[PDB]
RNA sequence: AAUAGAUCCGUAACUUCGGGAAAAGGAUUGGCUCUGAGGACAUUAAUGUUAACUCAGAACUGAAACGGACAAGGGGA
RNA sequence: AACCUGGUUGAUCUUGCCAGUAGUCAUAUGCUUGUCUCAAAGAUUAAGCCAUGCAAGUGAAAGUAUAUAUAUAUAUAUGUAGAAACUGCGAACGGCUCAUUAAAACAGUUAUAGUCUACUUGACAUUUAUAAGGAUAACUACGGAAAAGCUGUAGCUAAUACUUGCAUUAUCCUUUUGGAUAAGUAUUUGUUAGAAGGAAUUAUAACAAAGAAGUAACACGUAAAGUGUGUAUCAAUCGAGUUUCUGACCUAUCAGCUUUUGAUGUUAGGGUAUUGGCCUAACAUGGCUAUGACGGGUAACGGGGAAUUAGAGUUCGAUUCCGGAGAGGGAGCCUGAGAAAUAGCUACCACAUCUAAGGAAGGCAGCAGGCGCGUAAAUUACCCAAUUCUAAAGAAGAGAGGUAGUGACAAGAAAUAACAAUGCAAGGUUUGUAUUGGAAUGGUGGGAAUUUAAAACCUUCCCAGAGUAACAAUUGGAGGGCAAGUCUGGUGCCAGCAGCCGCGGUAAUUCCAGCUCCAAUAGCGUAUAUUAAAAUUGUUGCAGUUAAAACGCUCGUAGUUGAAUUUCAAAGAAUCAUUCUUUUUAAAAUCCGAUUUUGUUACUUUGAGUAAAUUAGAGUGUUCAAAGCAAACAGUUAAAGCAUUGUGUUUGAAUACUAUAGCAUGGAAUAACAAAAUUGAACAAGCU
RNA sequence: CCGCCCGUCGCUCCUACCGAUUGAAAGAUAUGAUGAAUUGUUUGGACAAGAAAAAUUUUUUCUGGAAAAACCGUAAAUCCUAUCUUUUAAAGGAAGGAGAAGUCGUAACAAGGUUUCCGUAGGUGAACCUGCGGAAGGAUCAU
């Protein structure tokens, strides 16, 4: 038979996944979920080994079990579940919450949050969907049909969602003064207020982007993220704040110590 | 089913292997640092060779070049901190004209020699 | 059953490889006749169940004119585009020409407006001559292979005309 | 004794390039319901009088069998 | 390290090849082998045949539980479990091999506005009820044969297996509030209207007809209302099928191929999950081709990748991962979301087992192991501890996988000694050098620590354990290439050696030996293939008077190559004398003295998608290294940082590449294409 | 030059080629024929369940239906013809190459004693001879 395929070998996992050479063959192949298998990372690896939490598959399966670990205030069990871009993750005992975001390197890691911020949470619409009644709803990154959506919202534009009510309270457009973050670019990791959109006659569409260092760099419409306005970043950035150093000068600031 | 340790060879034969000036070019240096065979005194000429071909990329690229004082400094560190050469050096044609010699003194079998321990090389190794 | 083993478009052969697989398929043809309403159902991959037609007698038929829609019996069939023994053999198709009932549609017409929504469209003097008749024309439209029932619509017109001058210079 | 008429298909070695050749080797022809197509005569693009046997595919049929008698190569190395 | 040397001659310079040389993760094999790390391994030929044993199963809150066992107060209610069996999911994953495969597969790049999509996630639905009906295993009882992972009747029970079936909402009018109106989800047919996309016959709304599959007659128990299982639909998920544009080895002693047997296309229809000659009927004669079609061969799975490279290039790529194929050869089929499935079946062909002679069962190109073939390839071991998958999802499995054995396939580190003295040689009281005699180290033996699912290996501590450190290193040569012998003996054109030239008739520097030396050394030869050498395939970059080679000459098509010519130039700031930057200078539309676009392509600049491994490379002291992707920091045990008592912190796993094809993009030059007068324009007035 | 050397004919060995044998062998492509299995449809038709009558039995009716048959459809496997691909048996033939002091002759190398050579044609035991027309790579760069 030729079905789908239930294996991932090591070497073949996603680069940001970070898997050994020596650590095995097969990795954790992440089961169907919200999002996808290449741009997203599963429970496993991300309380094995992001969170050195764990030490071996057996142990970070007598985790899971105990209802101590929720997602968008929802508890699950699913060992290979996909985390998803950006959510809120929470471990109840500690009172602590992670935020997945990227990295300037371009990578996936957890970020500490308080409880009023994880309460808040983002999704970037995919596409509107109107049904039957002549009722709207928008489809996110997240894997999440959210209805009645405000009209005013556009198959660009973002929404705030309200993890616990399940409801969206503010729409973000994509205007000049749009802050977003690239997500699947050869560019990722970097936090940008937009420049410019570049429409193209019926392909992707590439739009340059600025800095705050006063640098443009150019990504297609489908890997960008409006995560704020102009004001600030609705999202407690990681440290390195999404401004991608040069690699010329992070050699002398990690020679300096 | 593959073992995914990389390996790979440290020492490439000479070729032409009966050149009498440079089979007493290299019996001379191996008693003036009293060493094993033949296989450490052409692994080290891989080494210095490797760096040397290296170095001599960034010198065809131009001045201001990104790549070039990138790995400017990427080798250049590494020169400093194995001690090739002092501080009066800074060039990358400085760092391209190094000698053979000069890359065994930092074996630790002479350095002991050099700083007491053993009043012969063939004492110290 | 599908896309291979066919001559290339330069006229050179193409040796097969790539041993049949299942996604093609290809099922046998359901040749649809008159009869008591028996079907059968086929299971198509992904668990979808397709209403094989083996035999039919009535549907749904559409006036366009009207806009509007009745169940109705077929009694005969008379012209496919398609070859002829398919007809002759009495089989149903999706552009095949059968003979509707005029009845139904009559009493439609002396309950919504009378006499011998969008009304008062004048109709058609011909398409009164063949309802006065009682044997009317009409066009099968629904697939019976796949759907499994013969709807269709009664032809008028222009389209009428050139079906029936094909049919009756003539013989 | 074995086909042997006709139509359609196909036809090797060799050759003096003309042949070999009807090479070899196949199919059809039965019976009927059919159908369709291919000349001379006249009116201000068309419609009327009047004389072929060549093809074709769908049927069904009849005791899966038919140049029905007569007449009519056996081929090949 | 962008390299050469011997061989044609009496002697010389050439062309020219042969030989030499080195690399191979490229195989075999000879000799030898004290250590450790690391680890290729039935691909080459027979995708040949297989004895044997294993390789897919699954129940921890939650389907069914009178086989049964046990505990709470008294035959009473709960339980805890539970063989068998029904039910559910998976077994379509994985592992192996590369036969076939030549616009096929693959790769990059597109679409699916032409489709399907299990588990999961998020939203959400339409036309007897204090809970309905049967149908049956296991099981009891009788056997059959030699038997199957075989089976008959009689009797019973269930379940989340199978089958029926128990409100209500929206809209219109006075206008919180009263009446009335209406009730089909996908799917299909006919008639209209019609938040986005790039284009809809889109979403959706209305009318007229059909219209399945449902909306729980099910099981467990969390807040000091919940969950599992299952159901209609939409979207992603994990994917899959079709699909655009580009790319391939040799062959013309393959030039015309395809078309009645679909060939090229239209119509119409069937069929598919969907488009499509996928198939059928009618109709038309089309379609590809020296820019190589159609054929043939490949000892051809393709790709990233490997060797070799100064750059070019040449050769290889069965084989870690991706895509394709197959499970002795074809073909067909059920099941299931997913198979034309092989440790599923059916039929034929070739083998082949049991056999009581009636009849049954088979596919190691899965893991060990055997036979056959061959130059050529491991143990019928241990374990799910490491990674990861299946399940009813913790304790069960997994010849997946790991560990271990053989293993001079390869790769990396590294023993077989140093030291004081005389005597000797050299030298102005310095180097080397047969004696004494003692320090130090391993290998080795053992015990231990540590280690591992278990054991061993590695490492660390303690005792024996080196003077001929008797604890002893070999391979190939000693004419030239090419280092090391006219040193000594045996033979004497024989024996032999010799990649090439050559040596061998008594003086053999080449044979056979001894001594010595030479090159490499736990490694070195031999054979074949391949790369550079080879500028001896030459685009870079060959040669053609005489070394090989200008067609006997001319015409001429394909091809290749092709006169010049269209917008110049000037002015200003900054380093060292220069260099560098900026501004404008006709005409047409745009803004009320000024705001600004003004052919196509090649080419060329930047970007976005550019799998990982591998490649070069960053950072990092596995004892260094092959490595690998880690680790570092104060801490005889506490200080600071911070939290309104304690809580470790800093980190790294980046970078370029992922064609030449495609998307966007700046663009003055160079190239082509069009526009340019057998007449073609622009403007203004008037006419329709 | 008492140099070099050519051919025929002798002997030995090796390789390839032609080869009758309707060659054979082996494979691989199209045709025709037979056609196992099997999807779908039609024809069935062991009953097992429902509707009727009498107070253990029967007729009729409506579905689900097992062996079995026919039809187009997919099509294994075998056979006819035609073609393509790979070895070899093959009696024998004709070569080539190599070894080898063999025989005969003087062919070329000097003006090689007949200048050499080409193409063509004929003869000859052989190298060779001859004619026709060319070339100097000639033995002549020159009344």
């Amino acid at each position: 038979g030729k079905g789908i395929k239930k294996h991932l070998k090591r070497v073949n996992a996603p680069s940001h996944w970070m898997l050994n050479k020596m650590g095995g063959q097969y990795a954790p192949k992440t089961s169907s979920g919200p999002h996808k298998l290449l741009e997203s990372i599963p429970l496993v690896i991300l309380l094995r080994n992001r969170l050195k939490y764990a030490l071996t598959f057996d142990e970070v399966k007598m985790i899971l079990i105990q209802k101590i670990v929720k997602v968008d205030n929802k508890v699950r069990t699913d060992c290979t579940f996909p985390v998803g871009l950006m959510d809120v993750i929470h471990i109840t005992k500690s009172n602590e919450y992670f935020r997945l975001l990227y990295d300037i390197k371009g990578r996936f890691v957890p970020h500490r949050i308080t409880n009023e911020e994880s309460k808040y949470k983002l999704c970037k619409v995919k596409k509107i969907l109107l049904r039957k009644g002549r009722l709207s709803i928008a489809v996110t990154h997240d894997g999440r049909s959210i209805p009645y959506i405000h009209p005013d919202v556009k198959v660009n534009d973002t929404v705030r969602l309200d993890l616990e009510t399940g409801k969206v309270l503010e729409h973000l457009k994509f205007q000049v003064g749009s802050l977003v973050m690239v997500t699947a670019g050869h560019s990722v990791g970097r936090v940008g207020v937009i420049s410019s959109i570049d429409k193209n006659m019926g392909t992707y569409d590439i739009i340059h982007v600025k800095d705050s260092r006063n640098k443009v760099f150019a990504t297609r419409l489908s890997n960008v993220f409006v995560i704020g306005d102009n004001t600030k970043p609705y999202i407690s950035l990681p440290r390195e704040k999404g401004i991608k150093l040069d690699i010329i000068e992070e050699r002398r600031n990690r020679l300096k110590a | 089913p593959k073992s995914y340790r990389n390996y790979s060879k440290t020492a490439r034969n000479p070729k032409r292997p009966f050149e009498k000036e440079r089979l007493d070019q290299e019996l001379k240096l191996i008693g003036e640092y009293g060493l094993k065979n033949k296989r450490e005194i052409w692994r080290v000429q891989y080494l210095l060779a490797k760096i040397r071909s290296a170095a001599r990329y960034l010198l065809t690229l131009d001045e201001k070049s990104s790549k070039r004082i990138f790995q400017g400094e990427a080798l250049l560190r590494r020169m400093v901190r194995q001690g090739l050469l002092g501080e009066n050096e800074e060039k990358l044609d400085y760092v391209l004209g190094l000698t053979l010699p000069k890359l065994l003194e930092r074996r630790l079998q002479t350095k002991v020699f050099k700083l007491g321990l053993a009043k012969s090389v063939h004492h110290a190794r | 059953r599908d896309g291979r083993h066919k001559l290339r478009l330069t006229g050179g052969k193409k040796k097969i490889h790539k041993k049949k697989r299942k996604y093609e398929l290809g099922r046998p043809p359901s040749n649809t006749k008159l009869g008591s309403r028996q079907v059968h159902v086929v299971r198509g991959r992904g668990r979808n169940y397709k209403y094989r037609a083996i035999k039919l007698d009535s549907g749904s038929f559409s006036w366009p004119t009207f806009g509007i829609s009745k169940n109705t019996r077929i009694i005969d069939v008379v012209y496919n585009a398609s070859n002829n023994e398919l007809v002759r053999t009495k089989t149903l198709v999706k552009n095949c020409i059968v003979v509707i009932d005029s009845h139904p549609f009559t009493t439609w017409y002396e309950n919504t407006f009378g006499t011998t929504i969008g009304k008062s469209k004048n109709i058609d003097p011909l398409l009164l001559e063949q309802f006065k008749q009682g044997r009317v024309l009409a066009c099968i439209s629904s697939r019976p292979g796949q759907c499994g029932k013969a709807d269709g619509y009664i032809i008028e017109g222009d389209e009428l005309l050139f079906y029936k001058r094909k049919m009756d210079k003539r013989n």
